[PDB]
């Protein structure tokens, strides 16, 4: 029973086409940002897995942690 | 390098067609030249003069060709 | 030219027509407007905000369509002289809306 | 293994290659593909490959390396000592691509002309194509800071081939129809000093180079031919006699004279080689001595990364410093595409008859 | 029918040589390389001088270097070139004759070809002959496993390995130089040793005898500040990476100063930071500091202001050589450094080694140190360069000896017994491999002939006697009286060599010549 | 000045018919002669050097053909076949060509007669069709039998596969290696798994197969020598994420007023990798491997903390490694767990040929090994690999199919006799084609005896005669220079190899036969 995931979307944090670069003003944002940067990607891919999707497809760019997460979730990928 | 070193060869239907084409050319350049209603043709010699005659032979007599069957 | 989506209806019995030229492709405003954020959460919040303008644009039509084509039988078609966002295309797609982009000015 | 510094010659090409955006760079993240920016681990200079952390020549082009090879690396090089050259090439790379895309639009719009309008303009004069400068490479670093120089390189194959094609084709359409570009200049030295900048053209601060200290996002600059365009005493006949390129450059199909642009992208005029040179090759109008300063930190880097006998070993007498100063005198030869020295000298119409403005690149009869 | 046709582009300039004519052609080429190298072997051998494309020169006896410098055009030659390169980094010298082994074998191999004999069997027998050689060789092999702390088997072996090199002037010293060097840095628990732990350092000038290994590390750097005192007795050492400047977070970072007090505090901080780390190191109790990167001229003086000399712009590998030799650590931070991480040594002193030059820095560490350097002085740059490679190579064989503590007296005795050992089998060979046997055996014979010819004696009058004694006697310890000493007991003459050296050597050679025999046809593109 | 209109572009060449067709037949015959000597236990190998000057030796003709940049078109088809068969089964690609040309060779005299090609290939398809099934009939399995270790035949297959390539005297050595090596490959069965290390120098008989993974690769970092190089029962850290202070992290400008805030920032910069390292040290691994570079500073910590680390690792060997110890490559240091942790019996790192290698194996649960290929010739390395790979892929097919046949040309002679008798069955024009079909068929031993320099005819006359009744697997012996049961002599080949060989050859000529003219465009 194959659960196929199809995305013209590339497998990366949805890059806003206009330039949002992180700017910080205090320290902890450094700690927080990349951690959450990881954290929500896990939440993104989990939300996918919550639906039981076992294979994901795209031609677009794949984020390494994202596939790292998919591998953590026993998921299949297309490129 | 084998046979005669820049001597071409040809064979078969292409050849036979070529002769036919060359043949067909030969007649038509003259097909108008016969009859009491014929035409009369004027020619450019190699050596400056002018010849006008209906008799095809002289017309052909003044013809330089490369195709052999034409010759 | 034709629709840019497979789910797009090839044929419609009764057509209600949208003639327009304003882009429903994304656009970013004419002024240099450099933004940042500090959170990747904002990054996604910045994702949704950017789309929202076109989101309303298409939203105005769909309500109108739904204000217009409350009946199921009627089919709704759109024509743009400029191009159309795929997300907008999807927006119409879920509503089964025929739309066309990039028409010659005449 | 032990490694040696590259010779000055290997540097010169890498310099020369850099201002053509064609430097081969090796990175752990991306390998040798520079589409996606990464910190350089190996680069090609001349025929050789060098470790960017020790600046010892770690290989050769023929050797077709797949990796930064293991060697006794001083690791004494920081990124900052060479990032400036890393800056110019990627900026060059982005610039040519934008320059590539722009000409195609004019060429596209040139060919989308119906015969009658060209027939009408050829006889009557008037605007034929006006490409909205708001459309000019709107996502690159020379138009908006939503981009950056680090941004992934727009993937374009046969870039020089297509650049050669579209320039030559576009010029022939102008050459055959003697049309009037508002984006061309008889001597790009004028673009920086001597021309009038009109209205909104005036903010321009010309760096004349590709460096991080420049603010390289800048407006698309073209000449203001509005006075010519709407002038009855400068109507169709007068412009044919004076304004069209072939008056000053010679006929595009029959001239070696380079054809240069207004500062379309990054406030940098382009230098297109003449058709009779065999190709229409594009260059930014940048002096070689400004090219050389891109390495001045690295020269110092070697000064404190390498021993003198090692430096003298690879650079010869004088080491890099005398080389650098010597190369500075030889930059007009060694860092100079000839096309930047092949512009016409007998000038009839020129560049100083109309101000440069910020506006739409356009062509009229 | 008959008419021209294209199979490969440039078919005109695709030349092609096939079969025996090609075979011998390669043999002809091979002999040239052999004859190129014959003179390069042995204490009486004479070494070659290469000229670089950029006009530089190099005189050397290491054939690997010779070929590495050699620019041939024949492809098989390059195979020989890399072949030696493969042997050298595998073992070392012996390369003095490695190729010479191959071609003479090939030279005689053609003799079999001249007998029409098919290469495949010729490939076959020689390999069998090769296996024959080694199992004979290691049987008659001596060992230095049986030896006590190996002080002067190695010295002899080093003495042996250096008699082929021009550095033989005082080679006894250098023999000692290496053996101390290797034993210090060796892992007997491992049977290996990394050559990185060895720092070769040769600066021109002085005599060859002025070459001196340094139980420590030498720095091609002077003092960070000229007023800092040249000598330092105590060696409380600081090893630093973070250059002595304001730290700058390498993510794109910048401050946006607005008001007066904004300026002042940073201006205030600007000096305040320097005092901090100046305090920081001072509190560590170190005596000397060293930095990989830059200094600020200000804090440099301030660092001089507290009698704590430091070193700036220190190359990577050496710093750890400093660290390990001191046993010291590498800290990237001021705060996180503590006295425990500090290096200690016996002595550090800069040396004005040049009469007219800038200077060098040496660290005469006095505790145990797994890294070490050798300092070479001498009269010519190339002479330095010859020494380095020669010295470099001598290290390997002792390393090679570390891997295997069983050796054989060199001087040509070893293989001599083998061909005899080979020959004895050749009678119980049976057929045509029988011819193959004596062929390779006859092939093997050349090396002593190379020696005695380079000895200027009658090669054959020598070995013929040499065999018969090793025929009459069973002692495989009679080589060539290379230095004209009436004793053939090379064991007493102490001319010795590791088992592997020859063992890999000929075994290497066999496989190559196998391929050499293996090919028949070549299609060369026209240049 | 009128001119006749040309048909196509000037110089658009055409040549049609018999003379056109035969030219390729000669051209194909030209091809084989460059490969004629090649295959055989006493066969041959070639060296070809590019116009670049990089020489290349080869014994596999397909490799040689790939070097042999053909300009004739029909020949390229031959070249293509090699790739297919090489992509299928390997050496005998050598043979594959010879069958192809020889079939064309004997057909050419009948091509002399203006025979419709469609007749010709019709028999070929049939002749091929019957042959395969007859081959299928005489296929040999062993799992039914008693005296086979499921590996013994594979060992037999390789020696047979091996006893032509450059290490032919070390087949009995390598055979065990690869058979043991292929044995660990279960069950993905792709070749990318096992690494090959063209380690320079050393005797090829010293070339090593390690029941694990190692690297020819490393790179100088600061303390990279300083940390211990022995790890007796280590726990394995495998990182893809780089380790350096935001060397290549997100593009980000920052704005900060208070100097101390700026103070705090760089600390926070360092606080990251310290936190990362804290994850790493607290993880319990001692060896850290990464495709990305490693910050020198962390290496000091690993070196200070008696853990090993490594950066710039190839992605490939990382996958091999993670596959080997079963550990999992990671990008998030926080989401770490010991489950993703490799463990090996031991870790080490060794010099070989001057080169800095890194050792770790003994992991009992690893479907991947690696090949240390000692060898003093640069040219040996790739060529052996070509041998090494070729051995691997075929025996994988051997594991794939319990189908073997004897070698030494016996099959082909066995085939020819069978068809030859079958030729009597069929009357008419086809019979000669069958007769020729069998006639070209026996080429294979003939090449052998040539490459052995033997009186193949007398052998062949002995061969066919003894192959009338006396036994199927009689065939050429090189050393005895005559007939022998090569099967009991363990000259054993997977059937599919020749099965595929003839099939591709059949279509080869069939494609070849199907051409009447050529058209050239500049
Ligand atoms: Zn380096």
């Amino acid at each position: 029973d194959a659960k196929i995931a199809v995305y013209s979307c590339p497998f990366d944090g949805m890059i806003t086409e206009t330039k949002g670069t992180v700017l910080i003003k205090t320290a902890e944002e450094l700690m927080n940002f990349s951690k959450g940067e990881e954290n929500l990607m896990d939440a993104q891919v989990k939300a996918i897995a919550d639906t039981g999707a076992n294979v994901v497809v795209t031609g677009g760019k794949v984020a390494d942690m994202a596939l790292h997460y998919a591998n953590k979730y026993n998921i299949m990928l297309v490129r | 390098l084998v046979l005669s070193q820049n001597t071409k060869r040809e064979s078969g239907r292409k050849v036979q067609s070529g002769n036919i084409n060359a043949a067909k050319t030969i007649a038509d350049i003259i097909r108008t030249c016969l009859g009491p209603k014929s035409m009369m043709k004027m020619l450019l010699d190699p050596m400056g003069g002018i010849v006008m005659t209906n008799d095809g032979n002289a017309i052909l007599r003044e013809i330089q060709v490369q195709h052999p069957a034409a010759k | 030219h034709g629709a840019r989506h497979p789910d797009m209806k090839k044929r419609v019995e009764d057509a209600y027509i949208l003639t327009c030229n304003v882009s429903l492709e994304y656009e970013k405003t004419e002024v240099n407007s450099g933004f940042f954020y500090k959170s990747a959460e904002e990054r996604e919040k910045l994702v949704k905000a950017e789309r929202k303008f076109i989101e309303d644009r298409v939203k105005k039509i769909i309500e109108l369509k739904r204000k217009v084509c409350g009946d199921s039988d009627k089919g709704f078609v759109v024509i743009n002289q400029k191009g159309i966002d795929p997300f907008s295309l999807d927006a119409l797609s879920k509503e089964g809306i025929v739309a066309l982009r990039r028409a010659k000015r005449r | 293994m032990e490694v040696c510094l590259p010779n000055g010659h290997q540097v010169v090409d890498l310099i020369n290659n850099a201002f053509e955006g064609r430097v081969s760079i090796y990175s752990a993240q991306e390998g040798w593909d520079k589409t996606i920016s990464a910190q350089p681990d190996m680069m090609v200079c001349g025929g050789a490959v060098v470790c960017m952390h020790c600046l010892g020549v770690v290989g050769s082009l023929q050797r077709k390396l797949k990796h930064l090879p293991h060697h006794r690396c001083n690791q004494q090089i920081r990124h900052q000592d060479y990032v400036d050259v890393q800056f110019a090439d990627r900026v060059t790379a982005h610039w040519k691509r934008g320059m590539l895309s722009f000409v195609a639009q004019m060429h596209e719009m040139m060919n989308d002309v119906s015969p009658d309008d060209l027939d009408r303009v050829r006889t009557e004069g008037g605007s034929l194509v006006e490409l909205n400068w708001l459309q000019v490479d709107p996502n690159s670093m020379f138009r908006s800071i939503h981009s950056s120089w680090t941004d992934p390189l727009q993937v374009v194959d046969d870039l020089d081939t297509k650049l050669d094609q579209y320039w030559t084709a576009l010029n022939l359409m102008i050459d055959s129809s003697d049309l009037i570009p508002n984006f061309m200049m008889r001597d790009p030295s004028h673009a920086f000093n001597g021309v009038k900048l009109g209205g909104d053209a005036r903010q321009t601060q010309f760096s004349r180079t590709f460096d991080s200290r420049s603010s390289l996002e800048w407006g698309v600059m073209v000449y203001d031919y509005s006075e010519l365009e709407h002038d009855p005493s400068k109507g169709r006949a007068y412009r044919k006699e004076l304004v069209t390129p072939a008056r000053d450059f010679g006929h595009f199909g029959l001239s070696h004279y380079s054809r240069a642009t207004t500062p379309i992208l990054g406030k940098m005029p382009a230098v297109f080689s003449g058709m009779l040179t065999g190709n229409c090759k594009m260059y930014p109008f940048i002096k070689g001595t400004a090219k050389l300063k891109t390495v001045r930190k690295l020269v110092e880097a070697v000064n404190h990364a390498w021993g003198v006998e090692k430096i003298r070993y690879a650079l010869g007498p004088g080491g890099m410093t005398g080389w650098y100063n010597r190369t500075m005198q030889q930059a007009p030869i060694v860092l100079t595409p000839a096309a930047l020295t092949m512009f016409p000298d007998t000038i009839k119409f020129g560049d100083l008859n109309y101000p440069v403005m910020i506006g739409d690149p356009m062509i009229l009869g | 029918y008959g008419r021209p046709f294209l199979i490969i582009k440039d078919q005109d300039r695709k030349s092609r040589l096939m079969g025996l004519e090609a075979l011998k052609s390669h043999i002809m080429a091979a002999k040239a390389v052999a004859n190129t190298m014959r003179t390069s072997l042995g204490p009486n051998g004479l070494d070659k001088m290469m000229v670089d494309k950029d006009g530089d020169v190099t005189v050397t006896n290491d054939g690997a270097t010779i070929l590495s410098m050699m620019d041939v055009d024949h492809q098989i030659a390059k195979l020989m070139v890399e072949l030696s390169k493969s042997q050298d980094d595998e073992i070392g010298d012996g390369t003095t004759g490695v190729v010479v082994l191959a071609g003479a074998l090939l030279e005689e191999a053609e003799q079999l070809l001249d007998r029409g004999i098919h290469p495949i069997r010729i490939a076959d027998g020689y390999e069998q002959a090769a296996r024959v050689a080694i199992e004979h060789l290691d049987k008659i092999s001596d060992s230095v496993l049986v030896d006590i702390k190996d002080t002067e088997p190695l010295i002899q072996t080093a003495k042996t390995t250096l008699g082929s090199k021009v550095v033989n002037s005082c080679h006894r010293q250098m023999a000692e130089i290496a053996v101390n060097a290797v034993l210090t840095v060796a892992d007997m628990e491992r049977r290996d040793v990394d050559f990185e732990l060895i720092k070769v350092e040769g600066k021109v000038g002085g005599r060859l005898e002025d070459t001196k290994l340094i139980k420590g590390v030498i720095v091609d750097k002077d003092f960070s500040h000229p007023q800092m005192p040249k000598k330092v007795e105590d060696a409380k050492i600081a090893i630093l990476t973070c250059p002595f400047e304001p730290p700058k977070p390498k993510t794109k970072h910048k401050l946006d100063v607005t008001s007066v007090e904004d300026y002042k505090a940073l201006q205030k901080y600007e000096k305040e930071k320097f005092e901090e780390m100046i305090q920081q190191i001072k509190e560590t109790g170190a005596n000397l500091a060293i930095c990989q990167w830059g200094f600020d001229d200000e804090a440099n003086h301030l660092l001089l202001q507290n009698n704590l000399p430091a070193v700036r712009w220190v190359g990577g590998p050496e710093i750890e050589l400093i660290a390990i030799a001191t046993g010291g650590r590498i800290v990237p931070r001021f705060s996180e450094l503590t006295a425990e991480k500090l290096g200690f040594a016996g002595l550090v002193q800069e040396i004005s080694f040049g009469t007219t030059k800038d200077k060098m820095l040496v660290i005469e560490q006095c505790k145990n140190s797994r890294a070490v350097t050798i300092f070479i002085r001498g009269g010519n740059k190339m002479i330095i360069e010859e020494a380095k490679r020669s010295l470099h190579d001598a290290l390997c064989v002792i390393r090679n000896l570390i891997r295997d503590n069983r050796v054989v007296y060199g001087g040509g005795a070893a293989e001599i017994s083998c061909a005899l050992a080979v020959s004895q089998e050749a009678d119980k060979c049976p057929t045509l491999e029988q011819y193959a046997m004596r062929a390779f055996a006859d092939a093997l014979e050349v090396i002593p002939m190379a020696l005695s010819e380079n000895s200027g004696m009658n090669p054959i009058q020598t070995m013929t006697e040499v065999r018969a004694r090793q025929v009459k006697e069973m002692n495989p310890a009679l080589g060539i009286d290379c230095l004209h000493k009436g004793t053939n007991d090379m064991k007493q003459q102490h001319v010795i060599e590791t088992l592997i050296g020859k063992k890999q050597q000929i075994s290497l050679a066999t496989q190559m010549v196998r391929m050499i025999l293996k090919i028949d046809d070549i299609r060369k593109p026209g240049e | 000045m009128p001119t006749p209109v040309i048909l196509l572009k000037e110089g658009t060449d055409s040549s049609q018919g018999i003379p056109q067709l035969v030219s390729n037949i000669s051209a194909c015959q030209v091809i084989a002669e460059a490969v004629r000597t090649t295959l055989g236990p006493r066969g041959m190998d070639k060296l070809i050097v590019d116009g670049r000057g990089k020489a290349t030796i080869s014994n596999d003709g397909a490799t040689i053909l790939k070097l042999l940049d053909v300009v004739h078109p029909a020949a390229k088809t031959l070249v293509d076949i090699a790739k297919s068969q090489d992509a299928e089964v390997g050496d005998g690609t050598t043979s594959v060509t010879l069958l192809a040309a020889e079939f064309l060779k004997q057909v050419k005299p009948y091509v002399e007669e203006g025979l419709h090609p469609q007749i010709i290939i019709r028999a070929f398809r049939t002749a091929t069709q019957l042959a395969v099934n007859k081959i299928k009939e005489i296929a040999v399995t062993v799992k039914k039998a008693d005296k086979v270790e499921q590996r013994k035949l594979l060992e037999k297959c390789a020696m047979t596969a091996l006893s032509s390539k450059l290490i032919s005297q070390q087949k009995a050595f390598f055979a065990k290696m690869v058979v043991d090596a292929v044995m660990m490959l279960d069950d993905l069965l792709q070749l990318k798994m096992i690494g090959i290390k063209k380690v320079q120098g050393g005797a090829l008989e010293d070339s090593q197969l390690v029941a694990g993974v190692a690297f020819k690769k490393t790179f100088s970092y600061a303390g990279f020598e300083m940390q211990p190089k022995k790890y007796h029962n280590p726990k394995i850290a495998l990182l893809n994420v780089e380790l350096e202070l935001k060397a290549e992290k997100d593009n980000a400008e920052i704005r900060v007023h208070t100097v101390e805030d700026y103070q705090a920032i760089v600390d926070a910069e360092w606080n990251i990798l310290y936190d990362k390292l804290e994850k790493i040290h607290h993880s319990g691994a001692k060896v850290v491997l990464s495709k990305l570079p490693i910050g020198d500073v962390a290496t000091q910590y690993f070196a200070d903390r008696d853990m090993f680390c490594a950066g710039r690792v190839p992605e490939e060997d990382l996958k091999r490694t993670m596959m080997a110890c079963g550990g999992s490559i990671q990008t998030s240091v926080n989401a770490l767990s010991a489950d993703v942790l490799g463990r090996c019996q031991v870790f080490e790192e060794t010099q070989i040929g001057g080169e800095r290698y890194n050792f770790f194996t003994g992991c009992p649960k690893a479907k991947t090994c690696t090949f240390i290929l000692r060898g003093g010739a640069e040219q040996f390395m790739e060529e052996t690999e070509r041998s090494l790979h070729d051995a691997i892929m075929i025996v994988r097919r051997a594991i794939k199919n319990d189908s073997v046949v004897a070698g030494g040309g016996a099959i082909e002679m066995e085939l020819s006799k069978y068809l030859r008798d079958y030729s009597r069955t069929i009357p008419g024009k086809q019979q000669l084609l069958i007769g020729a079909y069998a006639k070209a068929l026996e080429i294979i031993p003939r090449q052998l005896c040539d490459n052995a320099g033997f009186d193949a005819t007398n052998i062949l006359n002995k061969l066919r005669a003894r192959h009338a009744q006396g036994g199927t697997w009689y065939g050429v012996d090189i050393n005895n220079e005559d007939i022998a049961d090569n099967f009991e002599a363990f000259v054993w080949e997977p059937a599919m190899v020749r099965i595929n060989a003839l099939t591709a050859a059949s279509e080869a000529a069939c494609l070849i036969v199907s051409v009447d003219e050529t058209i050239k465009n500049p």
